[PDB]
């Protein structure tokens, strides 16, 4: 019987290419548009991924939809942080192998302020020397990081699935073979990074929502993203979102 | 409505 972490590993989506032509000069508008198109394709792959996470398909179909719609930005920004961590280590934002925010791209107007919340994710993964097994558990936990204020239809099963992956994160940490005290510290550090993703996402969604809503910017989103964005905007407005935390404020 | 996400979740794969 395979281990649960090996099952999470085998379903990890293959890295997608942006289809960005390097022979054409850069513009922030061109990069934003290309990234929205890439994001749509990454979200189609994220649906196929979530369906293969052991336990996910046992939740009510409405809960499956709810979790993907709440967590979509957290999943993209976290996987982006991982790719940036593995690829550069310098570091740069590595959206796709053909679309990296290199030093020349960083000179675009206000580029650092547009990238710093995402660069923080990769910087922390690097600082904490997060492993591939820890990362797989952490990303699954991000899919399970927000619920409606009144809860899910399959709340008991969701809590059991969530606890299972918290314990899986524990197993990955123990492999770093530190003492009981070092394991507790590492669990605290990794779960603090998980909590900080809610704050990273609020910044990214402020940008995403502004560019989606302001039609005078001529910033296109593919159907996959436009559908999730259209669904999420009223939920943020009416406070129908419970952000789950490992550490109380 | 969320037609596309529902379909991706309902279809095989
Ligand atoms: C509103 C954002 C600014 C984001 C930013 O400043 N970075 C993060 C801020 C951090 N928080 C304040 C959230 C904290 C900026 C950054 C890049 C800007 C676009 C591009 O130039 C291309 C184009 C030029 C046209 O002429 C006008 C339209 C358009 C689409 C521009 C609109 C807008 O102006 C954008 C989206
Ligand atoms: C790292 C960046 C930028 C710092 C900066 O300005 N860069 C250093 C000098 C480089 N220069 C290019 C300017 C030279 C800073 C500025 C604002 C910071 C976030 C917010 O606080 C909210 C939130 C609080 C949580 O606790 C931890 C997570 C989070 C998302 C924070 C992460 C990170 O810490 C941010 C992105
Ligand atoms: C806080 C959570 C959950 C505890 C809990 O509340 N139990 C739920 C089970 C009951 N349900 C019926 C709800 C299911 C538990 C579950 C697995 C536990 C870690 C692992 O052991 C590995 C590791 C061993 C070291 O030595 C000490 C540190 C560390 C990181 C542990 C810390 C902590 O203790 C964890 C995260
Ligand atoms: C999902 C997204 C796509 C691919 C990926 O790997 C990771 C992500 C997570 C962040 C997602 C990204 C894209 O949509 C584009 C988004 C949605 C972005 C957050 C916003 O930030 C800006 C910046 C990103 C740095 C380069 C300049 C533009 O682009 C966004 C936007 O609002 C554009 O309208």
């Amino acid at each position: 019987t395979p281990t649960l972490v090996s099952l999470l590993e085998v379903i990890e989506p293959e890295v997608l290419y942006a289809g960005y032509d390097s022979s054409v000069p850069d513009s922030t508008w061109r990069i934003m548009t290309t990234l929205n198109m890439l994001g749509g394709r990454q979200m189609i792959a994220a649906v196929k991924w979530a369906k293969a996470i052991p336990g996910f398909r046992n939740l009510h179909l409405d809960d499956q939809m709810t979790l993907l719609q709440y967590s979509w930005m957290s999943l993209m920004a976290f996987a982006l942080g991982w790719r940036s961590y593995r690829q550069s280590s310098a570091n740069l934002l590595c959206f796709a192998p053909d679309l990296i925010i290199n030093e020349q791209r960083m000179t675009l107007p206000d580029m650092y302020d547009q990238c710093k919340h995402m660069l923080y994710v990769s910087s922390e993964l690097h600082r904490l020397q997060v492993s591939y097994e820890e990362y797989l558990c952490m990303k699954t936990l991000l899919l399970l990081s927000s619920v409606p204020k009144d809860g899910l239809k399959s709340q008991e099963l969701f809590d059991e699935i969530r606890m299972t992956y918290i314990k899986e994160l524990g197993k990955a940490i123990v492999k770093r073979e530190g003492n009981s005290s070092q394991n507790w510290q590492r669990f605290y550090q990794l779960t603090k990074l998980l909590d900080s993703m809610h704050e990273v996402v609020e910044n990214l969604l402020n940008y995403c929502f502004q560019t989606f809503l302001d039609k005078t910017m001529s910033i296109e989103f593919p159907e996959m993203l436009a559908e999730i964005i259209t669904n999420q905007i009223p939920k943020y407005s009416n406070g129908n979102i419970k952000k789950l935390l490992f550490h109380q404020k | 409505e969320n037609a596309l996400l529902r379909y991706l979740l309902d279809k095989d794969d």
